[PDB]
RNA sequence: UUUUUUUUU
RNA sequence: GUCGACGUACUUCAUAGGAUCA
C-alpha cells in the first residue's frame, strides 16, 4: 500500500490525488486505506488537510506508524528505545531461524535454537510486552557491548549479521534527522536520547512504552484465552469467529504461560494448515487503549451505566460524573471495561472531557 | 395503645444504647420505672440519671456508660414462688451466674439474689444481663 | 439584579433534573419480578466486577465459623428440605446458591 | 499407635476430663442456654476443665464488639487457658494438632467439616450441644 | 504442525 | 351402571452443586 506516498505528496498539499501523474494509476484500494489509517494516525482529517504532526511525519524517512510512534513518543525520555523498535523492524528477518541451516546434527540444530532461545529469554525483562521488546533488548545489549568485539557477541547467541549495521546507520540517520528538525543535542538527560549506541531502560515508563506503541498500531487488536484467539480489531467488521495467531516466526509462539489479554498486532499472513501469523504484537488491557481509541472514530460509548457504586452524579444542569462503559466496534464490535468519565454538554451533546479514576470519583459523589 | 410503661421505658434504654448514644429520655416515669432502676444502677449497668419534673407524667433522662449487654420485661407479672426463682432465672440468662431477675415482692422490688436471702418472693418484673 | 433570573433557572433545571429522576425511580420500585431483578443483579454484579487485605477475609471466616449460617438447619432451607419442595429446581438453584455462598466464606 | 489405645477403647480418657473448646461451641452455649461447667458435668457425669487455645481466644477476639458476651464467657476464671506453640492460624487447625499430639483430650465443637476430620483420628471422643443439652458420641464410658 | 527470494531515505 | 361430587387410604413425578484430573 501507498501510504506514505500520498502523505508526502499531501504534505506538499497536492488536494487531487487521484489526479497525479503516475506512470500507470496504481489501485483506489490502497489510497483509500491510505486516508482511512492516516486518518486514524492523527496525521489527516476529512478536512483535506493534514495535521501538523501529521506535517512533522512527513519529515522523518520512515513508515507512516513508525514516524508517529517515534512522533508521539517524544515524552519521559524513553526515546532510544522507540528507535531501536522502528529501525529494527524497518528491514526484515532481525533473527535467523537456525531452523533452516545444515546429540546428533538435528539435535545440535535444535541446542542452537535452544541456546538462541535461552539468550532471547534472557533479553527480555518484561514477559507480558511483546517480541517487541525481545529486539529491544537486543539492540539495547548490541550497542552495549563494544562494537570492535560485537562480532563475537552477535555470533555467540547466533543472530543476523549486517543489517545491524545498517540499524547504526539508520540509528545515526534518525537522531540526525531529529537533530535537524529539531534542537535536541546539547539537552543534559537527553544524552540518554542522544547516545549513538543503546544502554538498558527505565522501570515503570516501560508500560508507558506499550502505551505509547499502542498508538502506532492503530485497528489491529485480538484476545486470548494451545492457541485460541480471533482479532478484536472490530473497526474491520468482517474478521472475527476466526482461529487468529501469532507468526510462528516469531519469538512469541505459544511460550508457555504467556498472560495477557489484549493483543495489538503489526500485520498478518495466512497459510499452512490455513495457520494466520499476526506479526509483531504489544498487549494491553483496560485504560490506555482506550486512552489511544479516543484518538478518532475507534471508540464510542453508551448511556451511563448504573447500580450501587455507579451512580451518576451532577455537578450542574451540565456537567457531570458518571461511570461509562467505552464501545469500540462501529458495525460488528465489543466493549472495553468502565471509566469515571466526566463530561459535560456543548450544543446538545454530553461531550465526554476527562477521565476521572475510581477514588477521584469516589470523593466526587461524596461531596454531593 | 399504651400498656406497660416500663416496657417502653426499657426497649428505649435497649435501642438508645444498642446504636451507642450516650444519654436517654424516656416519658412517662412511673414509681417503677425508679426503683427498676435504681436496681440497674446499684449492680453498674447504667450512670446516674435524672427525673424531670412537668406536672404530668414525668421524664426521665438516663446516662449510659457502655456495661447493659440486654434487659426487658416479663410481661404478664407472673407469680413467682420460691424455687420458681430458679426456675425463671435457668429460662431467661444465658450464664447461670451472670445477670439478674427482677421481681416485686413483699418486701421491696429486688433482684433474685437478695430475695434468696431475705426469703420472699412475689411477681416477676423483668432482667438484666 | 439579573443575575438573580440566572439562579432561578439554575434552580429550576436541578429541580426538573429531580422530578424525572424521582419519577423514574417510583415506576420501578413497583416492579418487584424475580426475574427482572435477578437480570437486573447479574448485569450489575458483572459491571461492579469489571469497572471497581486477608484479614478482612479472616474476620468474615471467623464469623461464618462462629455463626454457621449458611447452612440447612436455617429455618427457610429446613423448610424447603423437610416438605419436600427443592425436588423442584427452582428452589435447588436458590438453596445451592446459598450453600455455595458460605461454602466462599469458608474458604482460606 | 500409643501405649494407651486399645481397638478402639482408648484407655487414657478418665474422670476428670479436659475438654477443647471450639469457638462456635460457646455461641450455641449462649444460644441455648446450657451453662459451660453444670452442662459437662450434667452430661459426662464427672469432673470437667474446659480448657482454651491461643488460637480460639485469638479468633473469639476477632469476632468483634457485637459478640462479646462469649468473651466475656471465655474469659470467666475457672476456663483455663492452654497456651499454644504456634504461628497463631485458624483455630480448627490448631485443635487437630492438639489433638494428634497427644490423643487425651475430648473435642467439644459444632461444625461439621471440623467434626469430620476429628473423626477419622481414632480415639477421640467429641462432645456437641444439641437440642438442649451436650451430646457426647465416642465415649465409651458413659452410664 | 516455524518456512523470509527481493528491494530503494 | 367399567356413573358424578366428596370423605378416607395409597402411589408416583420432579436432586444435584462446585474444584481438580482425563
Ligand atoms: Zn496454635
Amino acid at each position: 500500500p501507498v501510504e506514505s506516498i500520498v502523505l508526502q505528496m499531501k504534505s506538499m498539499a497536492i488536494h487531487n490525488i487521484i489526479n497525479f501523474p503516475f506512470p500507470t494509476p496504481p489501485d483506489r484500494v490502497a489510497l483509500s486505506k491510505a486516508i482511512q489509517l492516516l486518518q486514524y494516525l492523527g496525521a489527516l482529517d476529512n478536512k483535506e488537510m493534514i495535521t501538523e504532526d501529521g506535517k512533522k511525519m512527513s519529515l522523518f524517512p520512515l513508515s507512516p506508524r513508525f514516524s508517529k510512534m517515534l512522533l508521539v513518543s517524544d515524552e519521559k525520555a524513553c526515546l532510544p528505545y522507540i528507535v531501536a523498535i522502528v529501525s529494527a523492524l524497518s528491514v526484515g528477518d532481525p533473527f535467523i531461524n537456525e531452523f533452516e541451516l545444515g546429540g546428533m546434527d538435528p539435535e545440535l540444530k535444535k541446542e542452537l535454537r535452544s541456546k538462541f532461545y535461552k539468550s532471547r529469554s534472557q533479553f527480555s525483562k518484561l514477559d507480558k510486552f511483546s517480541d517487541v521488546f525481545r529486539l529491544l533488548s537486543v539492540v539495547s545489549a548490541m550497542d552495549y557491548v563494544p562494537k570492535e568485539q560485537k562480532e563475537i557477541f552477535m555470533k555467540k547467541n547466533f543472530l543476523r549479521g549486517k543489517l545491524m549495521e545498517e540499524i547504526v546507520k539508520l540509528r545515526k540517520q534518525l537522531m540526525y534527522i531529529i537533530k535537524s528538525n529539531t534542537s535536541k543535542e546539547n539537552i543534559a538527560v537527553v544524552i540518554r536520547n542522544e547516545d549513538l549506541k543503546s544502554d538498558i531502560p527505565s522501570v515503570i515508563q516501560i508500560k508507558l512504552l506499550k502505551q505509547m506503541i499502542c498508538a502506532g498500531f492503530v485497528d489491529h487488536v485480538a484476545v486470548r484465552a494451545i492457541p485460541y484467539i480471533p482479532v478484536l480489531a472490530t473497526r474491520t467488521p468482517n474478521i472475527e469467529d476466526c482461529f487468529v495467531y501469532i507468526h510462528p516466526t516469531s519469538i512469541l509462539n505459544n511460550l508457555g504461560e504467556m498472560p495477557p489479554k489484549y493483543m495489538l498486532y503489526y500485520s498478518l499472513h495466512l497459510g499452512g494448515n490455513n495457520k494466520t501469523r499476526m506479526n509483531t504484537l504489544c498487549d494491553i488491557a483496560s485504560t490506555p487503549l482506550a486512552n489511544i481509541a479516543r484518538k478518532g472514530l475507534l471508540l464510542t460509548y453508551s448511556k451511563p451505566l448504573t447500580g450501587q457504586g455507579l451512580k451518576t452524579v451532577n455537578l450542574s444542569p451540565t456537567e457531570r460524573y458518571c461511570y461509562v462503559v467505552p464501545r469500540f466496534g462501529s458495525k460488528i464490535g465489543w466493549d472495553l471495561n468502565p471509566i469515571a468519565v466526566h463530561q459535560k454538554k456543548q450544543k446538545g451533546q454530553w461531550t465526554v472531557i476527562k477521565f476521572i479514576t475510581r477514588k477521584g470519583f469516589q470523593t466526587i459523589t461524596g461531596e454531593e | 395503645t399504651r400498656s406497660s410503661v416500663l416496657a417502653d421505658a426499657l426497649n428505649a434504654i435497649n435501642n438508645a444504647e444498642k446504636t451507642g448514644k450516650r444519654q436517654v429520655l424516656i416519658r412517662p416515669s412511673s414509681k417503677v420505672i425508679i426503683k427498676f432502676l435504681q436496681v440497674m444502677q446499684k449492680h453498674g449497668y447504667i450512670g446516674e440519671f435524672e427525673y424531670i419534673d412537668d406536672h404530668r407524667s414525668g421524664k426521665i433522662v438516663v446516662q449510659l456508660n457502655g456495661r447493659l449487654n440486654k434487659c426487658g420485661v416479663i410481661s404478664p407479672r407472673f407469680n413467682v414462688k420460691i424455687g420458681d426463682i430458679e426456675k425463671w432465672t435457668a429460662n431467661l440468662l444465658p450464664a447461670r451466674q451472670f445477670g439478674y431477675v427482677i421481681l416485686t415482692t413483699s418486701a421491696g422490688i429486688m433482684d433474685h439474689e437478695e430475695a434468696r436471702r431475705k426469703h420472699v418472693s412475689g411477681k416477676i418484673l423483668g432482667f438484666v444481663y | 439584579p439579573e443575575e438573580m433570573r440566572k439562579r432561578t433557572t439554575e434552580m429550576r433545571l436541578m429541580r426538573e433534573l429531580m422530578f424525572r429522576e424521582e419519577r423514574k425511580a417510583r415506576r420501578l420500585k413497583k416492579i418487584k419480578s424475580k426475574t427482572y431483578r435477578k437480570i437486573k443483579k447479574k448485569e450489575l454484579m458483572k459491571n461492579r466486577e469489571l469497572a471497581a487485605d486477608n484479614e478482612d477475609h479472616d474476620i468474615a471466616r471467623a464469623k461464618e465459623r462462629m455463626t454457621l449460617k449458611h447452612k440447612t438447619n436455617s429455618k427457610w432451607a429446613k423448610d424447603m428440605i423437610k416438605h419436600g419442595m427443592t425436588n423442584d429446581a427452582e428452589t435447588r438453584e436458590e438453596m445451592e446458591e446459598m450453600l455455595r455462598q458460605g461454602e466462599r466464606l469458608k474458604a482460606k | 499407635v500409643s501405649s494407651a489405645l486399645f481397638f478402639q477403647y482408648n484407655q487414657a480418657i478418665k474422670p476428670p476430663y479436659q475438654v477443647l473448646i471450639d469457638t462456635n461451641f460457646i455461641n450455641f452455649s449462649i444460644q441455648k442456654k446450657v451453662d459451660i461447667v453444670r452442662g459437662m458435668m450434667d452430661c459426662l457425669l464427672a469432673k470437667c476443665n474446659p480448657l482454651i487455645t491461643d488460637c480460639v481466644m485469638a479468633e473469639l477476639e476477632k469476632l468483634g464488639p457485637k459478640y462479646r458476651i462469649a468473651l466475656k464467657l471465655a474469659r470467666d476464671p475457672r476456663i483455663k487457658r492452654l497456651s499454644c506453640s504456634h504461628k497463631g492460624t485458624y483455630a480448627d487447625d490448631c485443635l487437630v494438632h492438639r489433638v494428634l499430639q497427644h490423643k487425651c483430650y475430648i473435642v467439644a465443637t459444632n461444625d461439621a467439616g471440623l467434626k469430620q476430620r476429628i473423626r477419622k483420628i481414632p480415639g477421640i471422643p467429641l462432645m456437641s450441644v444439641g437440642g438442649h443439652a451436650y451430646v457426647i458420641e465416642k465415649l465409651p464410658d458413659v452410664f
